């Protein structure tokens, strides 16, 4: 009924529908148990809003990059930040870890226990660190347009909107990742490669990727 | 996927992760303090 | 090639074997092949 | 059934303790598959030297099959609108997609008809039987509208096949044993039946 | 009638049994109460006569079984030549064979073992290789590490093919019973296509990649700059610049002119002088002769059509007066017991591998490989010790098919039957003869020590002394070498130059001299006899009296493997047919240390060393130290073992450590094999007390190992010990003084 990743095989009896996203891409059966479906679950929205914001980050500073406005490929930017400025390396690492290990051990810690980061305990707040659904946690900071309340229907178009961004973000950087290391280049000099000569600037041509 | 987490439960894989982790740990330490013999 | 002594040796092999189904064709006609070149590579020693 | 001649020596279509990949519905789709493949290879690989014959493609084209790039070793055409690799990865995904598909039928009989595939549904219901799928596409004109018909269209595809089968070993065999192309084995055969054999080219 | 015979989807592809230990037994899948269930668990894994009656299971489980050990060792193929291409100083050796050591195993710089990567040559450091790997490599024409990182990956490919294979015939498509029967099509199909087939198209590599590039290489050319091996397939005038055959094509090979092949299809004999190996051209031809004949071989049985032999109809009908029935009813013997089959195939794949040492060493096959001392040293001595090995394995299967699949219901009056009722005839017969050897050969050692320890040498058995010369070998030796003028007149030289002749010699080294025989030699070679006989005593018995003896008449009942029957009678301990492979695996020990001893000695003083004469590596002490132990225990353990004494502080320093381990462990066999589970399960008993005080005590009991077990435990540890010992010092012998 539903459209399956591989069409003709049937999805797998743990995958139903009932998330965003859900192919009944499984072929390795890494969820077959719901608790492990669910940390799996909130880990690919983490890795997919990640992803998303590390490419367009990439994506803004390469286009700022090509035309002459001074700013770095992504390769250089934290060398050029640390050194441009006169911001020490690890000062910045260790501040980086406390206000993350912060904000992620409380995500931990209501992931174990699903309502108890709103007891009031951190600072006054109560209510708007309580989670909506795994991985989704909108009260009036983490959702202050309120999308997640009016209009349901719109919110899981939204969600299905936001797993297929994810996932297209996270192999766009895995193809930033890859590309950079196959060709040496930022991202938007290899589009201007591809449109200068698509049917010879391309991985079938850099003695890399095929090396044959 | 339960049952092959049973299996890696079992007494010779977790006998061998955990002397894989413990000899990378002592090898890791043997590197980066090469020869200890005091302190 | 045609008509000189290693030719008639071995067409006279497979005849020999052919007159003494496609599987006793393929069989005779082996037999006939071997015990040829049995016969030219011993007449030149 | 198509092409059911009794020629079985070593008897592969037994029903009985039957598996894997030696089964009748493999074997018999298996060879319609390679029979197909066969036609299109022969008709190929003759095509560009009967059309230099005729003087119909130029000469920077007409050249052996086996020079096209299939074998770099054996002859490049440079010429192509680009690298045989940027053509071959291009091969990769469109034969995926094909034989992919046809796979997931083959497995799960009128399973292409359900999931989106930009309106192409009712063009891969398929059948109830594989190797022959129909519909609008696959069979455009209804042809073989009698069962009759059906079974002596089947029988021709079968047999134009299998020569045609023979025919891409022979353009094999000849190629590597002579060196040329087959329409020049066409020349030098009619031209001197008894003197370009394949018992001068030893 | 032969046919494809498979049954669909048997077992599921599932996890479930893996978290299930002992799922196979009905005994062990109750769980462990004791610890000896862990060991039983191990012990009976894989034997699958225990775990079904069934035979067609029991069929599957091993077909798929070696499909598993043909994909591990297809992985280890891998590694070697991935190893080879990534990890080594391969090319650099192309170069300058005679003076760069292979090596092709590097250490990481930790703890202080980077200095066992030494100064192998090649602007390279790791450690000397002695597998012959290079050898083999430069001698099928490989020159870059390309085609070795090519060939890691395609073993790889068909290493995931292997896997996938022994999945797919065990889970998905698993052949029915009277598919594996099939063993006339077995036999034609594995003698056309296996040997046939392998053989037809390695001549084929050999005449189109071997002989070119190795011509090349011999005749001084940069590797660089030799062609590559599909240039010489596809530019057929190459090929008739080095042989001017190949200007005629495939046509003198249908016109029967086979004379005009004799550019590269050649009966040379001998060595190529300036390489040291046997000429690729005598291997091509014969592997295409063997090619030709093993195809002949394998269209013999019948199989879907008339014609062909069968197996039972040529066993039925070879019948005498002396035996009775003959071989009836060997044919269902051999049809419907694996035991059987093992145990023919181990004994044939062990006497081969002994026969591989011993061809292997006295014609060189691969170039620059004799005087490669430490390769050619290493490659005897390790298929020597793989040969004795499947030899007792031999016995042990032939037993355990003697226990469980032994039924005289349908084996009556039969050549079995007359061993079994005349094996008191046998063994005795063999008892006399063993004693006699052992009386006369280490006798002779004996009088010899004693003599010359009373300052009489002049009444030893010596050349110089009583004089035992080996008439009979030196006979067939002469006649060997005379061979070419005679008997084989197409011969240019002999097959070996151990024969007699001249001297071939590469880099300064000796590749190979004619070997002399004397006094030592012959007592040696009746020291081997003596040891030999032996060891087939004790198997055979272990096989004769596995199911019966005048001591247990009802032994069959008991097993193959178990203990004993109790302390009374006398005692019967070792009364088991599996104690028997156990005594018999300490004496093959034994054998065949003193066989790959009189090898080592004997090389390094008359073939082995330089050419300036002939300078020997230990100057030719063989001919008069040999005929007494105090010589060898002089001459040989205690002076060759100079060099890994003193290895410490170089390259070769694993090689004194493993002196030591080695020796270490062999004494820690002694522990098990000298004592008894009694007193170590009364000294647990007092332990599992100690751990009891402190709510330690586990709730698996602490149980003494069997007294099988501690039998096991103790040979193997033995035979570890006493081949790596024997290993390290070899190993640094012939690698510093090489
Ligand atoms: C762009 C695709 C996209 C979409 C459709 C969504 C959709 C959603 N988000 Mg998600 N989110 C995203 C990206 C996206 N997000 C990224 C990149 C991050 C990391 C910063 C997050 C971190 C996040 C948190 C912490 C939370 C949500 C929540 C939600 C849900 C309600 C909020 C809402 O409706 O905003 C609609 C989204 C858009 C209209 C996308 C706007 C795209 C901008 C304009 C791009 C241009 C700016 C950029 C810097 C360049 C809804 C399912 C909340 C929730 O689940 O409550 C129950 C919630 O608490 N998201
Ligand atoms: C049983 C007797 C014994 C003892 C007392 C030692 C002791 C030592 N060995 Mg030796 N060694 C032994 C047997 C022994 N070894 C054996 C049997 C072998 C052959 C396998 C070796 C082969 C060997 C090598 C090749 C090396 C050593 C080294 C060492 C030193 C390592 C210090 C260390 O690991 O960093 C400190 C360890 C840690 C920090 C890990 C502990 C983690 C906890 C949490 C720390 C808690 C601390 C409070 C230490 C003095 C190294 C050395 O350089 O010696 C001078 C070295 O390179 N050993
Ligand atoms: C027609 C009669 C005939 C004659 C005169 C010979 C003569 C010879 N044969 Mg041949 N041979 C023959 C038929 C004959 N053969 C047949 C019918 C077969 C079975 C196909 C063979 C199979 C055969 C083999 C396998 C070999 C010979 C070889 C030889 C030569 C040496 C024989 C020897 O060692 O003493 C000698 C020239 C040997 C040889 O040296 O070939 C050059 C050799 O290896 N013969
Ligand atoms: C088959 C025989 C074989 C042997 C004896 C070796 C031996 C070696 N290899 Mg080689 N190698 C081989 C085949 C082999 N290799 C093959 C087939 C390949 C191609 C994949 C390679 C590719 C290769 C590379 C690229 C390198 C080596 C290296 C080495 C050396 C160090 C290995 C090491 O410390 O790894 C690291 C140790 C571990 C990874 C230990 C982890 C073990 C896990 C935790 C066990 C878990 C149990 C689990 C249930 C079973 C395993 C499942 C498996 C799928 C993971 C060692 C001499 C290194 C070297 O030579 O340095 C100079 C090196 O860089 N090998
Ligand atoms: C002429 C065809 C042929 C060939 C080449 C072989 C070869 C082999 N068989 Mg035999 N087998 C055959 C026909 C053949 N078989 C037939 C007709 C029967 C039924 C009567 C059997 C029944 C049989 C049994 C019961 C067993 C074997 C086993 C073996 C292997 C022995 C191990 C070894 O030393 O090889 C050296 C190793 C190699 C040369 C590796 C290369 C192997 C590749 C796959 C080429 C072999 C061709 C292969 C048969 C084609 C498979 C096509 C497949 C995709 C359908 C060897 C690979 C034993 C085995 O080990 O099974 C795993 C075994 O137990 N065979
Ligand atoms: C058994 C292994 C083996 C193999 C694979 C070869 C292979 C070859 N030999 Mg060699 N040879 C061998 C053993 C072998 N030989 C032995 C044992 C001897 C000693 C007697 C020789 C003595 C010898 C000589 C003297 C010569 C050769 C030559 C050749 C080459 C051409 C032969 C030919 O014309 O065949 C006939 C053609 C075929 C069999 C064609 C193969 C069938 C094709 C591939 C079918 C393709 C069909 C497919 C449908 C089409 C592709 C479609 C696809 C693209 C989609 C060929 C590379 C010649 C050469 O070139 O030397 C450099 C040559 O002069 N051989
Ligand atoms: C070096 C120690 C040693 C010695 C001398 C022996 C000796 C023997 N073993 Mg034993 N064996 C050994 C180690 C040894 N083994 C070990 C470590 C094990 C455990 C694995 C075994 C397990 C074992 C098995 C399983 C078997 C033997 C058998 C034999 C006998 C072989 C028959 C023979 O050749 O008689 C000739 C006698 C000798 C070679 C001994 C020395 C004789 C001297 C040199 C001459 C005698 C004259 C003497 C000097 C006169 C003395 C006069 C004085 C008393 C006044 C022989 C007595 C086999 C057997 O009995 O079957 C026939 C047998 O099957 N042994
Ligand atoms: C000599 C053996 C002749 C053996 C021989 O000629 O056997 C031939 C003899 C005749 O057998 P048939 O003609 O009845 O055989 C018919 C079928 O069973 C076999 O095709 O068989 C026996 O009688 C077995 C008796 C063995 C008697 C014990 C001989 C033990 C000899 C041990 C010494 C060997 C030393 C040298 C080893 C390299
Ligand atoms: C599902 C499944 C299931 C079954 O069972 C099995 C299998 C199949 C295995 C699976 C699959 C999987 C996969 C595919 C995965 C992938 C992933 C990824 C790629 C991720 C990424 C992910 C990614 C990510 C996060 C990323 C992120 C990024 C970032 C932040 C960036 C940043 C940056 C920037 C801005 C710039 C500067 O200057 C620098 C830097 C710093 C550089
Ligand atoms: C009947 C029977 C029965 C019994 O039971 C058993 C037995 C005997 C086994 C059987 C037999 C069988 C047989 C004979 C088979 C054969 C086959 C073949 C030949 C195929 C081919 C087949 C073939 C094929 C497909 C082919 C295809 C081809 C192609 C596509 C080609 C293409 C191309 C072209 C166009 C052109 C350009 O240049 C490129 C290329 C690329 C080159
Ligand atoms: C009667 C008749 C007829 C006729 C037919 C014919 C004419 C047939 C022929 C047939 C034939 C004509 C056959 C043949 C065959 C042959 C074969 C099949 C061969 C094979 C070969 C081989 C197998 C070889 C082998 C070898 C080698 C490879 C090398 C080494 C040596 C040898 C020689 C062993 C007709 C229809 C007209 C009409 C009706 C009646
Ligand atoms: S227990 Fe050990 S000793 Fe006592 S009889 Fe059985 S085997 Fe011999």
């Amino acid at each position: 009924v539903r459209p399956v990743w591989f069409p003709g095989n049937p999805p797998p009896a743990h995958l139903d529908g009932s998330l965003a996203g859900d192919y009944g891409f499984d072929p390795l059966f890494l969820g077959q148990e719901p608790q492990t479906l669910k940390w799996y679950v909130q880990a690919e929205l983490v890795h997919g809003r990640f992803a998303m914001l590390g490419a367009a980050g990439i994506i803004l500073t390469s286009i700022g990059a090509k035309v002459g406005l001074g700013f770095p490929e992504w390769y250089d930017a934290g060398k050029v930040v640390v050194e441009k400025n006169n911001i020490d390396f690890p000062t910045l690492m260790v501040i980086q870890f406390y206000l993350m290990g912060w904000a992620e051990t409380k995500r931990w810690y209501d992931f174990k226990n699903p309502g108890s980061q709103a007891d009031g305990s951190f600072l006054g707040f109560t209510e708007e660190f309580k989670g909506l659904e795994n991985g989704y946690p909108g009260g009036r900071f983490f959702d202050p347009m309120g999308l997640s309340r009016g209009d349901a229907a719109k919110y899981q178009e939204y969600k299905q909107k936001e797993v297929k961004n994810g996932r297209l973000a996270m192999i766009a950087c895995l193809g930033f990742a890859a590309q950079y290391a196959a060709t040496g280049k930022g991202p938007l000099d290899n589009l201007a490669d591809h449109l200068a000569d698509p049917n010879h600037v391309n991985f079938a041509t850099n003695g890399v990727s095929i090396p044959i | 996927m339960k049952d092959f987490t049973t299996y890696l439960s079992t007494a010779p894989v977790i006998a061998t992760i955990w002397f894989t982790f413990t000899a990378g740990l002592l090898i890791e330490i043997n590197r980066y303090f090469p020869d200890p013999l005091v302190f | 090639f045609i008509g000189s002594s290693t030719n008639l040796i071995m067409v006279a092999s497979t005849t020999a074997t052919l007159a003494a189904t496609i599987v006793d064709v393929l069989a005779m006609g082996a037999a006939g092949h071997g015990l040829g070149v049995g016969i030219v590579l011993g007449l030149k020693g | 059934l198509p092409g059911d001649f009794g020629f079985d020596p070593l008897g592969l279509l037994d029903p009985v303790n039957s598996g894997g990949f030696i089964e009748p519905k493999w074997l018999q789709y298996s060879e319609v598959i390679h029979a197909r493949w066969a036609m299109l290879g022969a008709a190929g690989c003759i095509a560009p030297e009967v059309l230099g014959a005729a003087g119909l493609i130029p000469d920077a084209t007409n050249i052996k099959w086996f020079e096209s790039g299939v074998i770099p070793p054996a002859g490049s055409y440079n010429g192509y609108w680009a690298d045989p690799y940027t053509i071959f990865f291009v091969e990769i995904v469109a034969m995926q997609f094909a034989e992919l598909r046809r796979l997931q039928d083959f497995r799960y009989p009128g399973s292409m008809g359900q999931q989106y595939f930009l309106g192409l549904e009712a063009i891969f219901k398929g059948s109830g039987d594989a190797a022959y799928p129909g519909g609008p596409f696959f069979n455009l004109f209804n042809l073989g509208k009698t069962e009759a018909a059906m079974k002596e269209l089947k029988l021709k595809e079968i047999k134009n096949g299998r020569l045609a089968m023979l025919a891409m070993l022979g353009y094999g065999a000849q190629a590597v044993m002579t060196g040329k192309g087959p329409f020049q084995n066409l020349v030098e055969h009619l031209a001197d039946p008894v003197n370009n054999n394949i018992l001068t080219n030893f | 009638k032969v046919k494809i015979a498979v049954d669909r989807n048997p077992v599921e592809t599932s996890f479930e049994k893996w978290a299930k230990p002992g799922h196979f037994s009905r005994t062990l899948s109750k769980g462990p109460n004791t610890t000896t269930w862990i060991w039983n668990l191990h012990a009976d894994a894989h034997d699958f006569d225990s775990h079904t009656s069934d035979l067609e299971e029991i069929s599957r489980k091993v077909f798929s079984a070696h499909f598993g050990q043909l994909g591990i060792i297809f992985i280890w193929l891998s590694g070697m030549y991935f190893h080879g291409a990534r990890f080594s100083n391969y090319e650099a050796w192309l170069s300058d064979p005679t003076h760069i050591k292979p090596s092709a195993q590097v250490v990481w710089p930790i703890v202080g073992q980077e200095i066992l990567n030494g100064d192998v040559g090649g602007g390279f450091q790791g450690i000397q290789i002695t597998s012959g790997f290079f050898q083999l490599w430069r001698a099928s024409g490989i020159t870059s590490e390309l085609q070795l990182y090519t060939t890691a990956i395609g073993g790889l490919v068909m290493a995931a093919a292997m896997f996938f294979a022994g999945w797919f015939h065990y889970h998905k498509a698993a052949p029915k019973l009277e598919w594996f029967q099939n063993v006339e099509s077995m036999l034609n199909h594995h003698l056309g296509g296996l040997l046939g087939l392998g053989s037809l198209a390695w001549a084929g590599h050999q005449i189109h990649v071997s002989l070119p590039v190795n011509k090349l290489l011999d005749a001084g050319v940069d590797p660089k700059e030799i062609p590559l091996p599909h240039d010489l397939l596809l530019n057929r005038a190459i090929m008739a610049d080095l042989y001017p055959s190949f200007a005629k094509g495939i046509a003198p090979f249908f016109t029967l002119n086979w004379s005009e092949y004799s550019d590269f299809l050649t009966f040379k004999g001998g060595l190529n002088p300036v390489t040291g190996g046997l000429w690729l051209s005598d291997t091509a031809h014969h592997h295409v002769a063997i090619a030709v004949l093993f195809l002949v071989a394998g269209h013999m049985y019948r199989t879907n059509w008339g014609i062909g032999h069968s197996m039972k109809e040529i066993l039925e009908a070879h019948r005498g007066p002396f035996t009775g029935e003959g071989h009836v009813g060997l044919y269902e013997i051999l049809t419907t017991s694996w035991h059987a089959q093992l145990a023919i195939n181990l004994a044939l794949f062990g006497s081969l591998s002994i026969i591989v040492a011993h061809h292997m060493y006295a014609m060189p096959p691969y170039p620059y490989l004799a005087t490669d001392y430490g390769t050619q040293l290493s490659l005897f001595t390790h298929h020597t010790w793989i040969g004795g090995f499947c030899i007792v394995g031999a016995g042990a299967h032939a037993a355990i098919f003697m226990v469980r699949d032994y039924d005289p219901t349908n084996n009556y009056n039969n050549l079995l039957d007359r061993v079994i009722r005349h094996r008191d005839a046998i063994i005795s017969h063999l008892n006399w003869v063993c004693i006699f050897l052992g009386f006369h050969s280490f006798g002779l050692y004996i009088h010899n020590d004693t003599m010359s320890a009373l300052g009489r040498p002049q009444d030893m058995f010596s050349d110089t002394a009583i004089q035992l010369q080996p008439v009979f070998a030196q006979w067939i030796q002469n006649t060997h070498f005379l061979a070419p003028q005679l008997t084989a007149p197409n011969a240019l030289a002999a097959t070996s130059l151990t024969w007699g002749g001249d001297l071939v010699a590469v880099g300064g080294k000796v590749a190979m001299m004619p070997i002399s025989l004397g006094t030592s030699d012959f007592m040696v070679h009746h020291i081997h006899a003596f040891t030999i006989h032996v060891t087939v005593l004790i198997l055979l018995k272990g096989v004769l009296f596995a199911r019966s003896s005048r001591l247990i008449p009802d032994k069959a009942n008991l097993g193959f493997r178990f203990p004993c029957d109790g302390p009374g009678r006398g005692g019967t301990c070792q009364v088991s047919a599996w104690d028997h492979v156990f005594l018999g695996l300490f004496w093959m020990y034994n054998s065949l240390s003193i066989v790959i001893f009189h090898f080592s000695w004997k090389m390094q003083s008359d073939v082995w060393g330089t050419v300036t004469g002939v300078s020997h590596i230990t100057g030719g002490n063989f001919a008069q130290s040999a005929n007494t132990i105090n010589g060898w225990l002089r001459d040989f353990l205690w002076a060759q073992s100079s060099q890994v004494i003193q290895s410490y502080g170089s390259a070769l320093s694993a090689y004194g450590l493993i002196f030591l381990g080695a020796h270490f462990v062999w004494a820690f066999s002694l522990m098990f094999l000298f004592s008894g589970r009694g007193y170590w399960q009364e000294l647990i008993e007092s332990i599992v007390w100690a751990h009891n005080k402190l709510k330690v005590a586990p709730a698996i009991q602490p149980r003494a190992l069997s007294i099988t077990q501690g039998r096991a435990v103790g040979v193997a540890h033995y035979l570890l010990g006493g081949i790596a010992t024997t290993w390290s010092f070899f190993l640094a012998r012939i690698i510093s003084v090489g």
